[PDB]
């Protein structure tokens, strides 16, 4: 709260952190994306999908 | 040089050349591989075995008389070679081989043989032998469900159907007087061919082969032969091209020549004068290609074909390759021009002018068979000289710049990407 109850300065620091926590997700995506691509995207069979990858 | 042609319903045509040693005589007919149904297909093949075969070339080898035979698209031959001073002995060869009988070629025994040898043939074709059967291949995709699209070598599943009757009827259907021409090329004159000819009756028969229904259209799409097994990736990858008379004849193989042909192991074809070989020699993405200008009597290919070893950078050569065929468009120099005109007079006066003379008898047969009579060098090399830069340009623009084409691959062919990618590179999208 940064004091006793929901007051300006609570407000102020949700605006700061609100705005700063979006880019942490975009770092967090940025992640994603790399977990992902070291094994590529599944397919709605569950079998692999080595044989024919289009671009 | 000279080339006479004289006609009773049979066409005669020759070239004397009083130098060479030899004098070949032979039937070229006007029928080829793009007259078959997809069901007897390989007739043509066959024939050409039967007409190579063991008692018939022992029968032709007792007077001195060497055999050859082709099959093409359009047209087939059966050139008898000997001495100068046997050409009567090689007409009535040819005679008592084709026209006097049939039934003794055409035995029991002598067919099966046959059979057997071109099954396996075509097995040794189909499993060994890979640019080739690539080429087979862009041909047989390109022209699909059309006549042009046969293989000239003929199909495994076919060929092992085909009976003696079916040798008969093609023969009667395609063997015939206005569809054929007997060339003589080498040390003969026209005169005593024809006199020899007129001699003897040698009267094929009463012709007119069946009409197509048919026409040849280029049709673009892909086939894949995908063969992890394989060390190499084999590649060809064309564009319809120009058929035979056409105003776009000598531009087509000019544009071929342009880019000419590559052997990544000489020393010599490294260095040539395409700029090519400046993006497609730094990583090795090639061990070889030829860019080939196909001409037949009603389509044609203008293409590539290109081996590698270099699996994981396949679509890097198309697309180098690709973007130097859109500079054909757009910004080809006169220099590479000039340098074409002289490679292309230079294969030309090969090709043509070389010394031996059954592929004189093959070319020229074919040539008056097309288009009824034979276009000399020297007015060939007229029409080069008369190329500039704006016809290559204008050409480019009508068959290259952004229009279908047809692949065809085998061998380690999963770099090779989709169809989307390969169609859209024809187009730079910075022009
Ligand atoms: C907790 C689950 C989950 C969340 C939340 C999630 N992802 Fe994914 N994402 C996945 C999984 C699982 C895959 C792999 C899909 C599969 O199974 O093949 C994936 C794949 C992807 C892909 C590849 C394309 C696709 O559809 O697979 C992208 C892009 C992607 N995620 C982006 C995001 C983004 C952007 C966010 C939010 C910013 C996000 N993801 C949040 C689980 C998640």
């Amino acid at each position: 709260w940064g004091g006793f109850s929901v007051s300006n300065p609570t407000i102020q620091r949700f605006f700061a952190l609100h705005y700063l926590v979006p880019f942490i997700i975009a770092a967090m995506v940025i992640m994603h994306l790399m977990a992902l691509h070291i094994h590529g995207s599944s397919n709605p069979l569950g079998i692999t999908g080595n044989l024919d990858r289009i671009p | 040089a000279e080339v006479t042609q004289l006609s009773n319903g049979i066409v005669v045509a020759t070239e004397h050349n009083p130098s060479a040693h030899t004098a070949s005589v032979g039937v070229v007919f006007g029928s080829g591989a793009a007259n078959e149904n997809p069901y007897n297909n390989g007739v043509s093949n066959l024939w050409k075995n039967i007409f190579l075969s063991k008692e018939n070339s022992a029968v032709a080898a007792k007077e001195g008389l060497a055999l050859s035979s082709n099959i093409s698209r359009d047209f087939q031959s059966y050139i008898v070679s000997s001495l100068p001073g046997s050409t009567d002995k090689s007409l009535d060869f040819l005679n008592q081989s084709f026209i006097q009988q049939k039934a003794n070629l055409l035995s029991s025994s002598n067919f099966e043989a046959t059979k057997k040898s071109v099954l396996k043939q075509v097995q040794d074709f189909e499993e060994n032998d890979h640019p080739n059967r690539v080429l087979e291949h862009l041909h047989s995709t390109a022209f699909q469900n059309t006549p042009l699209s046969l293989p000239t070598r003929g199909t495994l599943e076919s060929l092992e159907n085909l009976v003696v009757a079916d040798l008969e009827s093609f023969a009667n259907n395609h063997f015939l007087n206005s569809n054929a021409v007997v060339v003589g090329t080498g040390n003969i004159k026209h005169e005593d061919l024809v006199n020899s000819i007129e001699s003897k009756n040698l009267s094929l028969q009463t012709g007119t082969k069946p009409v197509l229904k048919k026409k040849a259209a280029f049709l673009g799409s892909e086939v894949r032969l995908r063969d992890d097994t394989l060390p190499k990736a084999w590649i060809s990858l064309a564009v319809e091209g120009e058929p035979v008379n056409s105003p776009n004849y000598f531009v087509a193989k000019l544009a071929a020549q342009i880019f000419g042909s590559y052997n990544a192991f000489e020393p010599a074809s490294r260095l040539q004068g395409i700029k090519l070989l400046d993006n497609i020699q730094e990583y090795q993405l090639c061990d070889n290609f030829n860019h080939f200008s196909l001409s037949y009597k009603d389509s044609g290919l203008w293409g590539f074909s290109t081996a590698t070893r270099n699996v994981t950078m396949i679509d890097d050569l198309i697309h180098f390759t690709l973007k130097q065929w859109n500079r054909l468009t757009i910004s080809v120099t006169d220099t590479e021009v000039e340098r074409a005109k002289s490679l292309l007079k230079l294969q030309l006066g090969q090709l043509y002018e070389s010394g031996n003379p059954v592929n004189d008898a093959n070319l020229l047969g074919a040539e008056v068979l097309i288009k009824g009579s034979k276009l000399s060098l020297g007015e060939a090399f007229k029409k080069i000289d008369a190329i500039t830069v704006k016809d290559v340009k204008a050409w480019a623009g009508k068959r290259l710049w952004d229009q279908d084409i047809a692949i065809a691959g085998t061998g380690q062919i999963e770099g090779l990407l989709d169809y989307m990618r390969i169609r859209s590179d024809m187009s730079m999208m910075r022009w």
